[PDB]
RNA sequence: ACGGGGAAUCAGGGUUCGAUUCCGGAGAGGGAGCCUGAGAAACGGCUACCACAUCCAAGGAAGGCAGCAGGCGCGCAAAUUACCCACUCCCGACCCGGGGAGGUAGUGACGAAAAAUAACAAUACAGGACUCUUUCGAGGCCCUGUAAUUGGAAUGAGUCCACUUUAAAUCCUUUAACGAGGAUCCAUUGGAGGGCAAGUCUGGUGCCAGCAGCCGCGGUAAUUCCAGCUCCAAUAGCGUAUAUUAAAGUUGCUGCAGUUAAAAAGCUCGUAGUUGGAUCU
């Protein structure tokens, strides 16, 4: 059982922080290795240069080709695979063009079918992908 | 450094469960019955009632002879009686916990304008208020969410600069009379 | 209704002594200089670069 | 895999123009209609409570 | 609706089971 | 990691944030050393060295925006090279001069408050309740709506005189004149299998394209994709990414667990620590 005496505050506090270090989320947030290894560097979004268009096999129970792009982040040069969400949207992207990339939705964890992919393209050449998809804006020339 | 103030509040809170049949139906009933624009007005009234209930609950746990309890309980009861939500014969603190949202919704200028017969519907009442046809005492009131004080209720008129009260025809009457 | 403030002075000379200049200008009893803040500031900083009498020779 | 099929289905979908329609009420008046549709005059009841979009 | 009970009982574990159960309650 | 006053969330206990307008501290590209002064180790003072960098007639000279604007760069990420000392106050020899302190506008969906996008009458009815009659009917009391059916009323969004505002203006408020039937003066953003509110309607595709936070949907009859129609959630706002809080009694002081789900040291001794039997009016 736990100590319960009136003079046990230091024991309780020290035990709580030591055991707190055994929590996955707490250790991830406070250890500093996760932030160092994060390609975004703790940012919500990032900007990168499209290196090549790639097709990724969907996971086994469902068969499909997910259209992604290899991007090189400007701020640190790290290379990333980012998912281009809607259909035909890969045709809006060219080679060696500016792209704004965001997270995929689960804090650096792969989402759904696409394996080892945790980023999605938000902007292509400073115009939103949604606007291009819905015909609100056209690709700048 | 500037000479500005930054005190501000949120007047409503949002429900934790966004989609549930009972809450949605009850809110829609209130909106339709009192001619409200959206659910934010319902949540605003709910928030004021919740703050009042929280203050009353804080006061109840105090001692009956505690001067703070006496002072702020008297103030709260007098504020609630003054706007017409509470009855003077029910001026005990616990009765505050018996108040409902419809009591606060009935004291709006929109519903009172409808009840006094100045308008033939709650929506007609809202458009009458927003169109500067309604005055309270001598001040033309433009805000539907104007909680009418109990003493101020007897002075709600048609705003004698308006066509319905002051007999000056508006744009449409003037144009249609020029066509003759 | 409208609400404002008013002053009635015992004499016009007292008003000219005690009133703020812009309120006198509203009545036409005062006129402001036509220079700008930038004009005066640049003239001052130019005059700061010259010695005694030549200060009056720059404008 | 191959990226040649990238806008296939959206490309082959036949275009259908949106029909012209009246404007929908906004604000208090829209909420009024909804209140009238859901709470004012609903007499029929056969123990089913068909949804607002019961196509079948 | 009795049709809901029938469509659920035909395939208690199927593409439409969850919707029909939600309708039943 | 500048510290506090404080902020977000929160039943109770807590967790997280606090560069940021108030108080205190530090610094003026990096160190160091000083003059003057009541008060600096002052940088919109000076003297050097280090790093940058300006003009040069090549001998020399001059630098310090983490002040206000503004530019570059960095980036996911942030406004005008505007007007004024009229207000608040400060400085001076001073009732008088000065103040990018400060005030006023500009940009501004950070965020917070209020709040339009229609109301009514008549018809005609899906119509319904209410009502007598015997079924029709009658019931013309009350309500709702296809109403591209009618009808006049009311308005501010705009345009725009004049005041008022103000240092001068702008805005708001006040008032002339004009200003609404698709009142086209036309609300959007997300969804419609479950979680979770709302279509196993129609057309296209056919494990493709894609959707899908999770479970899953798609392999020729797709309630899930691409669209039409319809529907619903919030609404002048609503999606998305990320940090964080509640949910988490999944850090457990309140208040968790350790036979088999993760878990009691192989066993005993033992310092510190923690805890420690009655009893005194
Ligand atoms: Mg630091
Ligand atoms: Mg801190
Ligand atoms: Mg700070
Ligand atoms: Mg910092
Ligand atoms: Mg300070
Ligand atoms: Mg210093
Ligand atoms: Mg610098
Ligand atoms: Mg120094
Ligand atoms: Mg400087
Ligand atoms: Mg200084
Ligand atoms: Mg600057
Ligand atoms: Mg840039
Ligand atoms: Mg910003
Ligand atoms: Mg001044
Ligand atoms: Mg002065
Ligand atoms: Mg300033
Ligand atoms: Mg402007
Ligand atoms: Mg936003
Ligand atoms: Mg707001
Ligand atoms: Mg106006
Ligand atoms: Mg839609
Ligand atoms: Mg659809
Ligand atoms: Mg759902
Ligand atoms: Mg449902
Ligand atoms: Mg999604
Ligand atoms: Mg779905
Ligand atoms: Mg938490
Ligand atoms: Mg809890
Ligand atoms: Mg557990
Ligand atoms: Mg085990
Ligand atoms: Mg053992
Ligand atoms: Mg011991
Ligand atoms: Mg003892």
């Amino acid at each position: 059982g736990k100590c319960r005496g009136l003079r046990t505050a230091r024991k309780l506090r020290s035990h709580r922080r030591d055991q707190k270090w055994h929590d996955k989320q707490y250790k991830k947030a406070h250890l500093g290795t996760a932030l160092k290894a994060n390609p975004f560097g703790g940012a919500s979004h990032a900007k990168g240069i499209v290196l090549e268009k790639v097709g990724v096999e969907a996971k086994q129970p469902n068969s499909a080709i997910r259209k992604c792009v290899r991007v090189q982040l400007i701020k640190n040069g790290k290379k990333i695979t980012a998912f281009v969400p809607n259909d035909g949207c890969l045709n809006f992207i060219e080679e060696n063009d500016e792209v704004l990339v965001a997270g995929f939705g689960r804090k650096g964890h792969a989402v759904g079918d696409i394996p080892g992919v945790r980023f999605k393209v938000v902007k292509v050449a400073n115009v939103s992908l949604l606007a291009l998809y819905k015909g609100k804006k056209e690709r700048p020339r | 450094p500037v000479a500005r103030s930054w005190v501000c509040r949120k007047t409503y809170v949002t429900p934790r469960r966004p989609f549930e049949k009972s809450r949605l139906d009850q809110e829609l009933k209130l909106i339709g019955e009192y001619g409200l624009r959206n659910k934010r007005e319902v949540w605003r009234v709910k928030f004021t009632l919740a703050k009042i209930r929280k203050a009353a609950r804080e006061l109840l746990t105090l001692d009956e002879k505690d001067p703070r309890r006496l002072f702020e309980g008297n103030a709260l009861l007098r504020r609630l009686v003054r706007i017409g939500v509470l009855d003077e014969g029910k001026m005990k603190l616990d009765y505050i916990l018996g108040l409902k949202i419809e009591d606060f919704l009935e004291r709006r200028l929109q519903t009172q304008v409808f009840k006094l017969g100045l308008a033939k519907s709650i929506h007609h009442a809202r458009v009458l208020i927003r169109q500067r046809h309604i005055r309270v005492r001598k001040q033309v009131v433009n805000i539907p969410s104007f909680i009418v004080r109990l003493d101020s209720q007897k002075h709600i008129d048609f705003s004698l600069r308006s066509p319905y009260g002051g007999g000056r025809p508006g744009r449409v009457k003037r144009k249609n009379a020029k066509k003759g | 209704k409208t609400t404002g403030f008013g002053m009635i002075y015992d004499s016009l000379d007292y008003a000219k002594k005690n009133e703020p200049k812009h309120r006198l200008a509203r009545h036409g009893l005062y006129e402001k200089k036509k220079t700008s803040r930038k004009q005066r500031k640049e003239r001052k900083n130019r005059m700061k670069k010259v010695r005694g009498t030549a200060k009056a020779n720059v404008g | 895999g191959s990226l040649a099929r990238a806008g296939k289905v959206r490309g082959q979908t036949p275009k259908v123009a949106k029909q012209e329609k009246k404007k929908k009420k906004t604000g208090r008046a829209k909420r009024r209609m909804q209140y009238n549709r859901r709470f004012v005059n609903v007499v029929p009841t056969f123990g089913k409570k068909k949804g607002p979009n019961a196509n079948s | 609706c009795p049709e809901w009970m029938d469509d659920f009982e035909a395939d208690p574990k199927g593409k439409y089971a969850q919707n029909l159960l939600k309708k039943l309650i």
